[PDB]
């Protein structure tokens, strides 16, 4: 699915968001829940409120979990079984908030990133999250 | 297919700032490099085999321009879409036989692109207005199916 | 969202043979199971957790029961499905939150159950005129969008 | 995508279509084409009309195809590559497409094999149609 092209674009892509993952998770998801408030329905225990740092926080370990998965595109599903579990068995997330979600972060990488942002990144990027989204929304247990 | 006041005046304001030919240009050049298929429309277009030559092909960067100026009509007419983009959306369902999912991905790389090039001042809430803005476009060019 | 006259007859004819009982619990059902996040909107149903369960619940069936004489409103007002579901969009948009695109599984399920229940019967040009039908109900139910 | 329990669901369900897999995929392909006639642009060059020796012959390259693909389950990717650089590189088909052939051949084995396509196969081989698709569609080569 990941050809070797996308990956090495993947992981150059990530070396420039460097320690910024945790921002950009965060912004990505502000943004998802202005543009799409359907996902809303998903966080009803959270200060969705503007600079909410909860936030902040959830966005901190969405970039940490998008690092983890950019260590290993070569075993997606075994590197992301506890949060398959989480997303698909227990809260059931409906996969087309997916990609919602990815269309955002997509979109906060051009804004920090304007100059980096290639087509063939963005590509790459998009093959990247789409991965990831099958692996969370599916039950391979 | 409805923003408030402050949303349309948002909205308006931006497009006034928009290049039409630039913007349009890598829009559809996008689509076509991160999805492929779409460039199967394309063929009499010529060499569209990799990205370099798809984003310096002059037949999409004229054919993105006439994209771009026909979201310009949209912008400018949000209260009937459906309308506006009748004959359109005969072209693309009737006569092309494209599929509507398409339309959606046209316009989430455009607003990627408009993020792209206005960087902060594409905030979330206006991106938010221009999602509404390219989904409204979409259901309007997919209403013949 | 029209059909010749041959067409409708042929429609009509198929659904006066639907069990309104077994057809609308088994579709719902496949799409709790073929698609588990739908269980999500049903949480409220009970146990869920396996095949047996959701195929042998009795909320299952009866709501079932109730979305297939949805469908048959639909097989009844071809030309009138705006109208005809303008409560349950707004119901499904801003009180249940259902994204369109699961109003396209459900559709394609109920394709699947008439297939079965119908066997040869169900021909390609009777399920092609049954997938004019759900597409319809289908853009019905999402216009609240 | 694939469980463990859905490769022994996928192989069961397969052994009951056994020498009806030509049969089948060409009688879903003739139902994706009177029911989605926006996939009769991939085949400028052949007769759907019914009982069409291209369709029954093209239906019996898709069936064996399945039948390879039920073979190796772990290995899709290297399996079906020669039908992915096809049908992504070369034929560009629009992956929305493998959605409509995947409902038309679940709507075909549900016609012939009521008894046998319960839930639970239901669900493992629509699992195992998108798994297909995604390697069909994808540019990994
Ligand atoms: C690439 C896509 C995604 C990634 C990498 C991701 C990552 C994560 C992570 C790391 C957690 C751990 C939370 C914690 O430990 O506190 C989590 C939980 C959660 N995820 Fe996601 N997620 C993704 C997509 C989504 C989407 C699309 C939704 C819904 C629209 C969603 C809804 C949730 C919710 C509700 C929680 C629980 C939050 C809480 O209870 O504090 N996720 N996710
Ligand atoms: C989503 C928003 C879209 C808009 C607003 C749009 C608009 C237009 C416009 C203004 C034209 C020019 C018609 C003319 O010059 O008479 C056109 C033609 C065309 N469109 Fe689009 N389009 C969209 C999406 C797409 C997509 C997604 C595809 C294919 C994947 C597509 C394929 C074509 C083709 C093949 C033509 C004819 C090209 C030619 O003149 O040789 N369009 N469209
Ligand atoms: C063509 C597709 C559909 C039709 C015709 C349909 C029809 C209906 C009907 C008739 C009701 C009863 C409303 C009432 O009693 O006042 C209902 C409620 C409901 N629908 Fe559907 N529906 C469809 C799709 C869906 C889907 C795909 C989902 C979720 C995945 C869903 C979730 C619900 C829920 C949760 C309720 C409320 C259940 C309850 O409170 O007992 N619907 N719908
Ligand atoms: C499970 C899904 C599919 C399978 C297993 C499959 C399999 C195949 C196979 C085995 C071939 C011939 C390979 C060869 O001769 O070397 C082929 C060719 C082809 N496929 Fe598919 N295919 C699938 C889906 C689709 C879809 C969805 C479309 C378009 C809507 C499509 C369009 C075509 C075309 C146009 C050809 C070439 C026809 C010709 O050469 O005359 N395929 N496919
Ligand atoms: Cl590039
Ligand atoms: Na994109
Ligand atoms: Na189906």
């Amino acid at each position: 699915v990941l050809s070797a092209a996308d990956k090495t674009n993947v992981k150059a892509a990530w070396s420039k968001v460097g320690g910024h993952a945790g921002e950009y998770g965060a912004e990505a998801l502000e943004r998802m829940f202005l543009g799409f408030p359907t996902t809303k329905t998903y966080f009803p225990h959270f200060d969705l409120s503007h600079g909410s740092a909860q936030v902040k926080a959830h966005g901190k370990k969405v970039g940490d979990a998008l690092t983890l998965a950019v260590g290993h595109l070569d075993d997606l599903p075994g590197a992301l079984s506890n949060l398959s579990d989480l997303h698909a068995h227990k809260l059931r997330v409906d996969p087309v908030n997916f990609k919602l979600l990815s269309h955002c972060l997509l979109s906060t990488l051009a804004v920090h990133l304007p100059n980096d942002f290639t087509p063939a990144v963005h590509a790459s990027l998009d093959k990247f999250l789409s991965s990831v989204s099958t692996v969370l929304t599916s039950k391979y247990r | 297919v409805q923003l408030s006041g402050e949303e349309k005046a948002a909205v308006l304001a931006l497009w006034d700032k928009v290049n039409e030919e630039e913007v349009g240009g890598e829009a559809l050049g996008r689509l076509l490099v991160v999805y492929p298929w779409t460039q199967r429309f394309f063929d009499s277009f010529g060499d569209l085999s990799n990205p370099g030559a798809v984003m310096g092909n002059p037949k999409v960067k004229a054919h993105g321009k006439k994209v771009l100026h026909s979201f310009g009509e949209g912008v400018h007419h949000l209260d009937n879409l459906k309308g506006t983009f009748a004959a359109l959306s005969e072209l693309h369902c009737d006569k092309l036989h494209v599929d509507p999912e398409n339309f959606r991905l046209l316009g989430n790389v455009l607003v990627v692109v408009l993020a792209r090039h206005f960087g902060k001042d594409f905030t979330p809430e206006l991106q938010a207005s221009y999602q509404k803005v390219v989904a409204g476009v979409a259901n309007a060019l997919a209403h013949k199916y």
